[PDB]
């Protein structure tokens, strides 16, 4: 390896790991949990970050002095990427748009972007590559997620031989886009589930375990080239989980068996408003898709990380949503939601 | 066009609600050898556009502890209130001509209270319960103080019809024969006075009772004619008397409560009942009553 490369110190932040991560798209949900575990070892993270640095000032109190390179960037310029890249152990991808957008459609951050990065970095000289795919992606389904992230990862995986491809099933933490998205129904009415939602099992998973995979995946040498699957330890239809997380946040439960079609124009209506939709068309059917549980695909645990189970790893999201009437309760308190064990 | 008149009224006392905080922190600010907002534009005249449009840019946190249906309508009421009393003014010829103005101008004002008790018990924390608790028993201490000096005040007036005020003056100011009571009157006054609102609110009710102290004990001559000449005497009186109620916000220590109780049921309540009766009888000790009509 490289003379300045070579691990040292106990894992302090001013202790080189070696790694010299770039992960893009750190300014998000999963973005700031790894950039974090990657900054609490020491390796210099090469982030091009692209919106204001004000959005991008929170990542600077993780990492030694000298340590959090910010970058600028451009999502369509080839150019931009190569400089980022240049001089990099490895190279993180999570660059992922959940609702749609004038001006990336769906695949233009999922099929172009992710590529994009693959073959520039191996023309710099990169090492490794993480770059991520959701496990749910189909290439026939009816949302546009699942399509462009599953033709995406093909390309990635072609560029790069040795992309190592991560399968989050529901990454589920503090501002996941699920458990505060299932607690968004307060003001939005009934909850519009489809046939009352009694038809769709999901599989989350407790972030910081996916974030705890990725470093491992990094220092892992079997990485390259395998394709790892993150779920969680526990499955839930869906009724429970909604049911369950009302409970936790102590709110009074409405269900509401709203039909499918409805739901369906009721998603783009949503997306309206010119800023930031609540709710698109792609996740109106993306929730009422199950999850698979292919057994060929390598795991946390046997990448060596044990996955937190949801009911434990809940009340500090949760502890947002309640108000005062039940904000000083603890845990239990809400039934051990019933798994369905695969 | 009568609506037009009230957004003639209600948006330019809004920017004199707004303009005259600029003069408070210039006339505080060269008080203490400082020079007070002069950047910002030419002597500050941009400063009020330079902090209001950042406030309502600024995202409003809530307590998660927040009744939000009283924390959004205390301010309704206190802006609603703040923009409510200055319609019965009786500027030149007042907007509303209501034979009982006086007692309207208390009953609304004294519903103030309403706003800041909702506040403190809305907001939900230690700091706002007692903040809300002090700043009611100070205020409610207050009307009966209000309500006897301007009591004893109108029965050398004739009535509670603010516009009568301006006839009873004419000759000599009103203070030339109440002089204790203005005194009395003018330090109650300084008491009893979203959190973007609070500014509003509390800040018109400044003004407001500064204009409210103008007529009552500093009149003008209304030529039936000419209008403007009343106008002018008004604003002057009513700055006068606001550059002092600034001049003593940075002259004095503050009041500490348990003063300030004692200073009113001790030592205002009883001479303000003295000069009550000094007042109710000297219009009949010189068979000077007045006319009501
Ligand atoms: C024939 C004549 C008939 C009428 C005669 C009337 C009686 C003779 C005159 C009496 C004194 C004058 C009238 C009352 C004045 C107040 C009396 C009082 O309690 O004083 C002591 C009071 C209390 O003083 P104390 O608390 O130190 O002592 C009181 C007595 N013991 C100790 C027993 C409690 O003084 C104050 O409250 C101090 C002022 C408080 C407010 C702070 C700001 C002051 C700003 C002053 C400048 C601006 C003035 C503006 C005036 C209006 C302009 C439009
Ligand atoms: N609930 C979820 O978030 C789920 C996410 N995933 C996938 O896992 C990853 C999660 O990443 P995370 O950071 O948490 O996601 P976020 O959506 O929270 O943030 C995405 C990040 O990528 C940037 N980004 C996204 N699209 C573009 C684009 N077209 N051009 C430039 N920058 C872009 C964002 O910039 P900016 O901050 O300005 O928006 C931000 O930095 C993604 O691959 C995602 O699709 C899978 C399942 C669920």
């Amino acid at each position: 390896l490289h003379h300045a490369l070579i691990p040292h110190g106990k894992g302090g932040r001013s202790s080189v790991s070696g790694i010299v991560a770039t992960v893009f798209g750190a300014t998000g949900f999963l973005g700031r949990y790894v950039v974090n575990h990657l900054g609490r070892m020491g390796s210099q993270v090469i982030v091009p970050y692209r919106c204001e640095p004000y959005d991008t000032m929170h990542l600077r109190p993780m990492g030694d002095l000298g340590q959090i390179i910010f970058m600028e960037w451009n999502g369509k310029d080839k150019d931009s990427i190569r400089k980022v890249v240049e001089h990099s152990n490895v190279v993180i991808n999570l660059v992922g748009r959940e609702w749609e957008t004038k001006n990336f459609d769906f695949e233009d951050v999922f099929v172009k972007i992710p590529h994009a990065i693959a073959q520039v970095s191996k023309e710099a000289g990169v090492e490794k590559l993480i770059h991520i795919s959701h496990l749910n992606a189909d290439i026939k389904s009816p949302s546009r997620y699942l399509r462009s992230k599953a033709v995406g990862e093909k390309e990635v995986r072609a560029a790069f031989p040795e992309a190592t491809i991560i399968k989050p099933s529901d990454i589920f933490g503090r501002e996941d886009r699920f458990l505060n998205y299932f607690a968004s129904m307060r003001w939005f009415g009934g909850v519009p589930l489809i046939s009352l939602g009694k038809e769709t099992v999901k599989q989350p998973v407790y972030i910081v375990d996916v974030s705890k995979g990725i470093i491992n995946a990094i220092k892992d040498p079997d990485a390259k080239g395998k394709t790892f699957a993150f779920v969680g330890p526990n499955r839930y239809l869906l009724f429970d989980l909604v049911q369950y997380i009302f409970a936790v946040a102590y709110r009074p439960f409405l269900p509401y068996p709203l039909p499918h079609f409805a739901y369906r124009w009721v998603g783009r209506l949503f997306e309206v408003s010119p800023f930031e939709p609540w709710t698109t068309r792609d996740k109106v059917e993306r929730v009422h898709m199950s999850d698979m549980t292919l057994p060929h695909l390598p795991g946390l645990e046997d990448l060596g990380i044990q996955a937190t189970p949801l009911e434990l790893k809940a009340i500090e999201v949760l502890r947002r949503h309640r108000t005062y009437r039940w904000l000083t309760s603890e845990m239990e308190d809400v039934k051990p939601a019933k798994t369905v064990n695969i | 066009m009568f609506m037009i008149n009230i957004l003639s009224l209600i948006i330019p006392i809004l920017l004199a609600v707004a303009f005259l905080t600029l003069v408070e922190r210039k006339v505080l600010g060269y008080m203490q050898l400082r020079k007070g907002p002069n950047v910002v534009g030419p002597y500050g005249l941009l400063q009020p556009i330079a902090d209001a449009l950042k406030l309502v840019t600024k995202e409003p946190l809530r307590p998660g502890t927040s009744s939000i249906s009283m924390f959004i309508i205390a301010p309704i009421l206190g802006l609603s209130l703040a923009l409510t009393m200055w319609v019965p003014l009786p500027m030149p010829y007042p907007l509303i001509n209501m034979n009982l103005g006086v007692l309207f101008m208390l009953a609304m004002s004294s519903l103030a209270v309403y706003s800041i008790l909702w506040s403190g018990w809305a907001s939900n924390s230690k700091y706002a319960l007692i903040g809300a608790l002090r700043a009611v028993a100070q205020t409610i201490s207050y009307e009966v103080t209000l309500a006897i000096i301007l009591l004893s005040v109108l029965l050398m007036n004739g009535s509670y019809t603010l516009s009568t005020l301006i006839t009873t003056q004419e000759h000599i100011w009103m203070i030339f024969t109440s002089w204790p009571l203005a005194m009395m009157w003018f330090i109650s006054t300084l008491a009893e006075t979203p959190f973007a609102m609070f500014f509003m609110a509390e800040y018109a009710n400044i003004i407001m009772m500064n204009a409210f102290t103008a007529i009552l004990f500093l009149g003008a001559s209304h030529d039936p004619h000419t209008p403007e000449l009343y106008t002018i005497n008004f604003v002057l009186k009513t700055l006068a008397l606001t550059i002092t109620f600034l001049w003593i916000r940075a002259s004095y220590p503050r009041f500490r409560y348990d003063q300030l109780m004692h200073l009113l049921w001790k030592s205002f309540l009883p001479l303000t009942l003295a000069l009550c009766m000094w007042h109710i009888s000297l219009p009949i000790m010189t068979a000077s009553i007045p006319p009501q009509s």
